[PDB]
């Protein structure tokens, strides 16, 4: 029935005892905060390959003339740079990529290409992939900075070690999450063990009174539920509160750097509404669980 | 008298003359500098291309030595100032296609002034 | 209209007592039945096997209504309702009043409130406990926490109402003071069980009168002392 | 005293209360192990500084008016940097390096730029050695804007905002581990009267039976202090456990580049004297505190 | 000086009737002196006014070896020794069976080990119930519980030995021979007393019948019955 006669009682069970109930918050919210802090290095790593290229690709320019010109490869020189690329095996997803269509990708990885853009902005680019990272050494000692096919560029090889870092740190965080969880799911789980046993007068009156089976812990469910929406209300707090502490150091100096590709406060706040319903569903299991086999 | 009245301003003509005349072989110091500057500055673009990935701030996506890579960020900081002022280098020499070189042409339109005052004045003699 | 129980035991452990081995007692309408005997006969899991909370691992358990052995968890409370009893320490919140804590069954069940708020001076008006009933009963005395453990069994229409433990640390005196207030709620048609541990009583009332020995019959006459 | 009937008793409390003390073990075992990582990073980020400590020079960087105008040192501007900078606290060499110099210097480093690199390329370097590492502070407020010196911005102190982003991290796992302290001081205070329910058929006899009151908490205060023992104990093999699955290939990396001063078994358990004292400190005073007011 | 108290006083939350008063009653070995007061009003507060846990705000309290209007550090255990109560209530262990329950109170002073198991089969036989020395708490019956619950406050002999309500959820056909124990203890030499509304039953042996009413003694017979 009507919730303003349910919502007088809890009340006075949070006041009963303070030395306790207020201890959960925080280590859900930590839980929380973790467990996102892993959903927004993920996305990181989602926006960073867009800016960046991925563990297969060993891309390649060509000779100034031939890049600086000749935008329709029907002429003989674009195709002998090609075939000259296309002579190992290596090739697998080069791209038609030639000044127009090569503008655009190029000024948002690079902040101060975009400085004089005006005159010779980007030349022919005709970016490739690779299937062997260990059998490439010879095609860059033959695609070197000899005159003829200009310099390359090579995004594994103590290179790509910020990826490196950031997935290590991202299933560290997922260890530590998962950590946090169990714990999380313990503490919850006895949380309506030691309400039972700190309010275990009204219980034998709650079996005498012959009420509903579903109405004798909808109290407890909904003590659950609104410390559930008290952990995850400063949890979506602390990301800031934490970034607002120290992440001023750094902030947008890695989009000049070239280090991620961006950070805002909507990326992260794009996850909330999933872990504060996993949070409540997990908090609903284990106080049904709990309540089945105790009473 | 009318007669007499010439030659106290031939020297001022022959002087405005000499000064457009000088003034004509002193314009070509600012195009010949922009043609030294432009050059520089056209294709800077394709000078940072060929993968430049030096910035000034991390240096540290290549390492062999820890000595050889204090250059690598204690002479881009310096290049980082140098871009900086490199602006302000190529608008000092672009204030001078804007500044100071209709001087020239308002010294011809004086001169053609002065010739046809020269003109309307001599006809007291003529 | 036959509301009793035969040959219906649990045997937690057996031992010197499998519950009750054998029983053959019959509950009437307004019936005051008696039950005293040893400390170990298994008086309070024969008070629990009433309302159900003790699993009858022999027989069938049915008051009036239903055969209640084999029913399903959700209609396990709807028996419930018209059984009450009371206990020693009297399960009392401390923080609530005298009204307030007989209403919190009313209000806690789920009725139409005007039709709950009403009936409560009702219902409250029969025990001494009506009357300052506002405030808190720490600072009361130790005669009227009884009468507030009844209360909640005696605002319902009950029909499997009981008394175990009806006593206690209380004297002769309040007693005899208690049993005429227990006694006139039985003047309505609602039996109780008199579930006394004292031998002082039964001269009193001259009643039904059951007696257990280890699961079986001590004594059983039905009729005077 | 009687010291053998005590290892009785504590094998009953932990089976009494098997699903109420593992959320509480483990959680401590995180709380310490937040401010392990935090002073095994803050260590790492102090070690690896010395990997340039050691070789910390400076320099005098001159305005363009003497430097663009000579090659060499023939003017007197030049000339009074010789005696100017060289009567300092923390000089030991000056030397004059050309702008052609520094710049093949710079060329020889890295092949970049070609339009701009030359003789305006960049102003000569006037290298100044110093001599202590420590009074850089001095050194950097000594000198400032001058004639004849452009900038008073160091090239040495500078890698000291680059690793500000590990620092920033680094004080944020302190800054985490002291927002759980509160809850973790809250959860090892609730456990006298969340286990006291348990014993209550035997509390009661010490009450009047003549036991001395330094014995009867005895049982009830060494359960904190065990718990908070193996807790570290799990804690440090989660320390090693994270550093070798997810700590093992960037620091590998980043020690081939020998940017770091390297951690391995010995480093971590270094610190571990301190921590497991810290431990049993903040389990031991709170469990003491808590007997008197909650009991 | 042996055991006097009087004057006291503890008024809690503004109570009307704290049942405390300025009583200056004097009790004797001896004769065991009964109290027969009201229900629900003062009994409880004999055992924590005699055991010094609810100190009055007002009256000196004396024991006969130590001192109760004012304790110390280390001297609230010290009266604790030599007296001994036993609740309504069983309270024992069920992770150890009767034979260690009555040892349970032996290791928790500091006794040394040459005298724990020189006692148990010294003591065990004194009690009436003495048992197998191998039952569980939990299988045993509700008659022989409260006798296994005062079995192990007898061990060290205390000076005080009293019991408030022994009977408890028993029946009085059987709980006679555990009132007829008692004065085994009573001629041992010690102080017994016990206060319980048991009247018609009490009166047979005639002791020191004694009543609070509502902080007022009524009655202060040597030898009499109930009122
Ligand atoms: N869960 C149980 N496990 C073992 N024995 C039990 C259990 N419940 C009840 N008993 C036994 O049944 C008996 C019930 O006695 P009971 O008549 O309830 O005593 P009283 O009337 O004084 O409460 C007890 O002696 C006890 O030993
Ligand atoms: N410090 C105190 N705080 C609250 N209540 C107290 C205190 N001291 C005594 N009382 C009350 O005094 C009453 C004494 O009644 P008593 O006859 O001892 O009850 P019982 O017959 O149940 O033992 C108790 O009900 C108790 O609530």
């Amino acid at each position: 029935m009507r919730f303003g006669f349910l919502l007088n009682e809890v009340l006075t069970g949070f006041r009963r005892n303070v030395t306790m109930t207020i201890a959960m918050i925080l280590t859900t919210a930590i839980s929380v905060g973790l467990f996102g802090g892993g959903m927004l290095v993920v996305r990181l790593a989602d926006s960073s390959r867009a800016i960046y290229l991925d563990r297969v690709e060993s891309q390649v320019f060509l000779t100034e003339d031939v890049s600086a010109n000749d935008s329709s490869c029907d002429t003989t020189a674009c195709k002998a740079l090609r075939e000259k690329i296309e002579t190992r095996s290596d090739v697998k997803a080069v791209r038609f990529l030639n000044r127009q269509q090569a503008y655009d990708d190029a000024i948002r990885k690079f902040p101060q290409f975009k400085d004089v853009a005006g005159k010779d902005s980007f030349p022919a680019s005709f970016i490739v992939k690779l299937e062997n990272p260990e059998q490439h050494k010879d095609f860059d000692t033959a695609m070197k900075g000899q005159p003829g096919v200009l310099d390359v560029l090579n995004q594994k090889e103590l290179i790509d070690r910020l990826f490196a870092v950031l997935d290590g740190l991202s299933n560290a965080a997922f260890a530590v999450a998962l950590v946090q969880a169990i714990g999380a799911i313990l503490l919850i789980a006895n949380m309506v063990q030691v309400a039972a046993y700190t309010r275990r007068t009204e219980i034998g009156i709650m079996r005498l009174v012959g009420a509903s089976r579903w109405y004798t812990q909808l109290p407890f469910l909904v003590e659950a539920m609104l410390a559930a929406t008290m952990g995850v209300g400063i949890a979506v707090a602390g990301l800031m509160v934490v970034r607002a502490l120290f992440l001023e150091n750094a902030l947008n100096q890695f989009y000049q750097a070239n280090l991620i590709a961006k950070v805002d406060y909507a990326d992260i706040l794009f996850i909330t509404p999933w872990l504060l319903l996993l949070g409540v569903a997990m908090s609903g299991l284990t106080a049904y669980l709990t309540l089945r086999l105790y009473v | 008298s009318a007669q007499l009245d010439l030659n106290e301003k031939l020297a001022a003509q022959r002087a405005a003359d000499q000064k457009l005349a000088d003034n004509r072989t002193a314009l070509d110091a600012a195009r010949a500098r922009l043609a030294t500057f432009q050059t520089a500055v056209n294709k800077v673009a394709a000078a940072t291309y060929m993968g430049g990935r030096t910035h000034g701030m991390d240096a540290i996506l290549t390492a062999e030595s820890p000595q050889l890579l204090i250059d690598r960020l204690s002479v881009q900081r310096v290049m980082a100032h140098q871009m900086s002022t490199q602006m302000a280098r190529f608008k000092a020499a672009g204030e001078q296609a804007v500044k100071a070189e209709q001087a020239a042409a308002k010294s011809a339109a004086d001169a053609r002034s002065a010739a046809e005052q020269a003109a309307a004045v001599r006809a007291n003699l003529q | 209209m036959m509301i009793t129980l035969d040959h219906v035991t649990k045997q937690y452990k057996s031992s010197a007592r499998p519950a009750l081995d054998d029983i053959n007692v019959k509950i009437d309408k307004g019936e005051f039945v008696f039950l005293i005997g040893p400390s170990g006969s298994g008086k309070s899991t024969f008070m629990r096997l009433l309302l159900a909370a003790e699993t009858p691992t022999s027989g069938d358990v049915r008051v009036s209504k239903f055969h209640v052995n084999k029913l399903r968890g959700r209609h396990v409370p709807k028996l419930r309702q018209v059984i009450g009893c009371v206990f020693q320490d009297f399960r009392l919140l401390q923080q609530k009043t005298v009204y307030d804590n007989v209403a919190f069954a009313l209000e806690v069940i789920g009725k139409r409130t005007d039709a709950i708020n009403r009936v409560v001076p009702e219902v409250l008006e029969t025990v001494g406990l009506s009357g300052k009933a506002n405030r808190l009963p720490d600072e009361l005395s130790g005669g009227e926490q009884q009468r507030v453990a009844i209360a909640r069994a005696f605002v319902n229409r009950p029909l499997v109402l009981l008394a175990d433990e009806p006593t206690g640390n209380l004297d002769p005196e309040t007693s005899r003071d208690i049993m005429d207030l227990l006694e006139r709620i039985n003047r309505t048609g609602t039996t109780v069980l008199m579930a006394t541990h004292d031998h002082h009583i039964v001269d009193s009332m001259r009643q039904r009168v059951v007696e257990l020995s280890l699961g079986r019959l001590v004594r059983d006459e039905q009729r005077g002392v």
